[PDB]
């Protein structure tokens, strides 16, 4: 009838694709790039990254919030006509949108799909309501943790409640900082950018949970068994111990970073301890991990244990970790527009011409 | 317990087929990068081959087809007709690749030569030789064989070749005698052997990277002038240095090829220890391609993670199971059929991998069996029918 | 009266309940669906809705005729805006309904959902009588 473009926004990466599908048609990292100072350039994508020696780049979106719109449209100019190669005034388009978004930047996000796309209809997902919708649920609580933002966000019968948000500036770069510098500290010597994204890779390879942190950090002190080796693309090879757990629970103790800011278990906590005490036992039993930063093996099982010693002995709890949730995300967004429901949920060109952008406060949510 | 049994005698097919050998290395291939690996049947003059490790294998260039009898199909003939399988028309167009490859010198015609240790294997083992008898006219054993339907005439002289008593074939062309050729390496002046077909190889989407997944036909000022000097992987130096090493490695690669199988191919011909652009998975291997004809797949194999076998109950969801597919030893597995590979995928892509599929499998075989959207959607979104169903509780 | 307005916004069958209460001076409900649950809706509840605490019902919730709801959206007290977004709360399963409040110059317009009708169609419909209210001066 007509399969919606799926289109989510991130810190880091974007995905894109045809609604009513399993995964994504395309990805790519949305940044762009300008010239150093012409005619040749090419704005998008891979391409950006290949030729990324001679260009410069940019991206528009900064702590899941978009910055840059003029380049945004570029973006979108390179997912409709680029990657999926599909006329977007010809189908109605879902699009994503990062918690607390200023109220004029979906009035913009609304005034560029329809004055400059001409889209027939489109839709405003929240992505952890969408990750909330990936596997069985529409009630429950998301710990997200992306590229920029981590947010935990309660959400009821598919809508998430805002003044019990909390939100944390603590994500995989700074982490990636702080394992390129007590890596040096170990001996080794990683500075520059492609070690950035060496040190990004072991940490993708390496890190998981330890259960208990002391008696981890005793037995790498006390052997070497857990420690690993890496082999640089120039061959050599460093090695990682105590650290592969290190770096991980700096989610849960920003203090090893000079932070005072409490662990994601205890604001997972203080967030449901700001939500309607009669639905918080459905939360207690519908914690769910999303974005790359989750992948960590054993987190789940130790947020478990961490929420268990801190809440009451009666509570129940469940952690639960979508296999692929990294990008669950997307999956969620095609059921969404997917749906014959949806038909009252799209957002009309006409209703926008009639009305104006506020009827996206009034209409999305 | 013949009902599993039989599934396990299927894949000694390939296992007479394929080296158990590599069957260790590409499972141990399989735990060192969490994937799938799929490849196509090859058979057991191919194992003789590849037991010699003495020679390169087909590519995409030299797109002649694997020849289909006896020590002929152990190589490509210099002639299709001794390789019957498709029609004579197919067989043409494979002639044409032939010339074409021979105008370009990326094939050469060469001499075939075989030790008595390969007879013994074509008759006793493979029961593909019948017996030799001397002719003093030919100056040859004569010998017979079903190389298509029809049994054909040849005839074998013992020759000192590199100082060994081999024999060279030879055949009848005109009436007349004349020696028996197959496609030659045009650098080591050395039969090419048949390659290995790649079928699927699937991946979690812990690790759906588009820098990985896309697939790009280009060529070289394209490839140059993308990466800077020193966005380098090294041997990318060398595709600054030279382009006719960028067009043998990427242009016969290029096929629709992932960059991941692009780094694959390098992994895995350097874990092989096969040497001096000595491979075997040169063609890219995608069955993305058009010419993903169906009947060639099978029978299939695959290499899959050691944690995958062991994962939940059977019977999945429609696609359901009671015996656990075509299980072989040596870590490996085998498909016969399209129907057991299509549920094997949707079982794979309920441990969340991911399918890549190429709508020439269908078309091949003309019942709806390959679309994703539609057929080969996992479970997950069966889970999304109860959300909806939830929903309708809502709705 | 009041009431031709309730009846005109329950015509299309999207909205089970709707109601206009008067939260000036002293609240009072100047019309509702007879039958349905805001037509017992209190005064106290509306001092609630406009009172200075708004925090303690996120905690605590309210209920609305006896159904239990909870505040999703309040925009209830920005010039522009004034509408408020909460949703009904169940037991055991039992269907849950988007209702909006709206403020106008002199009224609360207030509507309840039907199973699964989304939040956002009472929302349009809820604030477009409102605007054409204050458009009256109401
Ligand atoms: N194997 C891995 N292990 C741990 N973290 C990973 C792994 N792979 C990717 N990541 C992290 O996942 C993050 C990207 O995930 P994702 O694309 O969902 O974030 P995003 O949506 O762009 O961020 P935000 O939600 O803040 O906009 C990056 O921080 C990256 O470092
Ligand atoms: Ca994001």
């Amino acid at each position: 009838d007509i399969a919606a473009l799926v289109v989510d926004n991130g810190s880091g990466m974007c995905k894109a694709g045809f609604a009513g599908d399993d995964a994504p048609r395309a990805v790519f990292p949305s940044i762009v790039g300008r010239p150093r100072h012409g005619q040749k350039d090419s704005y998008v994508g891979d391409e950006a990254q290949s030729k990324r020696g001679i260009l410069t780049l940019k991206y528009p979106i900064e702590h899941g919030i978009v910055t840059n719109w003029d380049d945004m449209e570029k973006i979108w100019h390179h997912t409709f006509y680029n990657e999926l190669r599909v006329a977007p005034e010809e189908h109605p388009v879902l699009l994503t949108e990062a918690p607390l978004n200023p109220k004029a930047n979906r009035e913009k996000m609304t005034q560029i799909m329809f004055e400059t796309f001409n889209t027939p209809a489109m839709y405003v997902a929240i992505q952890a309501v969408l990750s909330l919708y990936a596997s069985g649920r529409t009630t429950g609580i998301v710990m997200d943790s992306g590229d920029g933002v981590t947010h935990t966000v309660p959400i009821y019968e598919g809508y998430a409640l805002p003044h019990a948000i909390l939100r944390l500036d603590l994500a995989g770069r700074d982490l990636t900082d702080y394992l390129m510098k007590i890596l040096t500290e170990r001996g080794y010597s990683f500075t520059t950018t492609a070690e950035r994204e060496i040190v990004r890779d072991i940490k993708e390879k390496l890190c998981y949970v330890a259960l208990d942190f002391e008696q981890e950090m005793a037995t790498a002190a006390s052997s070497s068994s857990l420690e690993k080796s890496y082999e640089l693309p120039d061959g050599q090879v460093i090695t990682i111990g105590n650290e592969r757990f290190r770096c991980p629970e700096a989610l849960f103790q920003p203090s090893f970073l000079g932070m005072e800011s409490a662990g994601i278990h205890e604001t997972t906590f203080n967030s449901i301890m700001k939500c309607d005490v009669d639905i918080r036992k459905d939360l207690y039993a519908n914690t769910v991990l999303s974005g790359g930063t989750t992948m960590y093996p054993g987190i789940a099982d130790r947020m478990q244990k961490e929420i268990t010693a801190l809440a009451p002995s009666t509570m129940k709890i469940k952690i639960i970790a979508p296999p692929e949730r990294k990008y669950s995300v997307w999956i969620g967004g095609s059921i969404l527009a997917s749906l014959s429901t949806f038909q009252q949920m799209w957002i009309s060109k006409q209703e926008y011409d009639e009305s104006g952008p506020s009827i996206v406060h009034r209409k999305c949510f | 317990r013949d009902l599993v049994l039989e599934p396990i005698v299927q894949p000694e097919t390939i296992e007479l087929g394929m080296p158990d050998s590599d069957q260790k290395i590409l499972a141990e291939v399989a735990e060192r990068e969490n994937v799938i690996i799929g490849v196509r049947p090859v058979d057991e003059k191919s194992k003789s081959l590849i037991d010699s490790k003495l020679y390169s294998s087909k590519g995409l260039f030299v797109k002649a087809k694997s020849s289909d009898w006896g020590p002929m199909s152990g190589f490509i003939p210099v002639d299709q007709a001794f390789a019957k399988a498709s029609a004579r028309r197919d067989l043409d167009k494979f002639n044409g690749y032939a010339e074409q490859s021979i105008e370009s010198g990326n094939a050469v015609s060469a001499d075939l030569y075989l030790n008595q240790v390969r007879i013994d294997e074509l008759v006793s083992k493979y029961q593909s030789l019948t017996a030799l008898e001397f002719d003093a006219e030919s100056g040859m054993y004569k010998t017979t064989a079903t190389n298509g339907d029809q049994t054909v005439t040849f005839f074998l002289n013992k020759v000192t070749v590199d100082s060994k008593d081999l024999w060279q074939v030879h055949y009848i062309k005109d009436g007349k005698l004349a020696p028996f050729k197959v496609i030659g390496d045009p650098v080591s002046k050395q039969p090419m052997t048949a390659d290995y077909d790649l079928l699927t190889v699937m991946y979690s989407y812990s690790d759906l990277g588009p820098q990985d997944k896309l697939k790009q036909p280009l060529t070289w000022e394209q490839w140059k002038e993308s990466v800077t000097y020193e966005e380098l992987t090294p041997k990318y130096k060398e595709l600054y240095n030279s382009e006719v090493l960028y067009n043998k490695k990427d242009g016969a690669s290029l096929g629709v090829v992932s960059d991941r199988l692009k780094a694959l191919k390098d992994v895995i011909n350097t874990s092989l220890g096969r040497t001096d652009g000595l491979e075997m998975v040169h063609h890219g291997a995608d069955d993305a391609n058009p010419y993903a004809v169906m009947a060639d797949n099978f029978p299939a194999t695959f290499f899959v993670p050691k944690s995958f076998f062991m994962e939940d109950g059977l019977g999945e969801g429609k696609g359901s199971i009671q015996t656990y597919f075509n299980v072989n030893e040596q870590g490996a597995v085998v498909i016969r059929d399209p129907q057991e590979f299509s549920n094997f995928q949707q079982v794979a892509i309920n441990v969340s991998y991911r399918a890549s599929l190429n709508d020439k499998w269908n078309v091949g075989l003309d019942d709806p069996l390959f679309t994703p959207k539609s057929k080969l959607s996992h479970d997950f979104l069966n889970a999304k029918e109860e959300v909806i169903k939830k929903l309708s509780g809502e709705v | 009266g009041w009431n031709a307005y309730i009846d005109n916004l329950m015509a299309d069958g999207t909205c089970q309940d709707a109601a206009i209460v008067g939260y000036k001076d002293s609240p009072s409900v100047w019309a509702a669906v007879p039958g349905k649950t805001f037509v017992n809706i209190t005064p106290a509840e509306v001092g609630v809705l406009v009172g200075k605490d708004r925090s303690s019902f996120y905690v605590n919730g309210l209920t609305l005729g006896g159904q239990k709801c909870s505040v999703i959206r309040d925009s209830l007290l920005q010039d522009g805006e004034f509408s408020m977004d909460l949703r009904t709360k169940s037991t055991g399963g039992a269907p849950t309904f988007n209702v909006t409040v709206t403020k106008t110059d002199k009224t609360l317009v207030l509507l309840m959902g039907k199973e699964g009708v989304h939040g956002g169609l009472i929302n349009k419909k809820c604030y477009e009588m409102a605007s054409h209210l204050r458009r009256s001066q109401y």
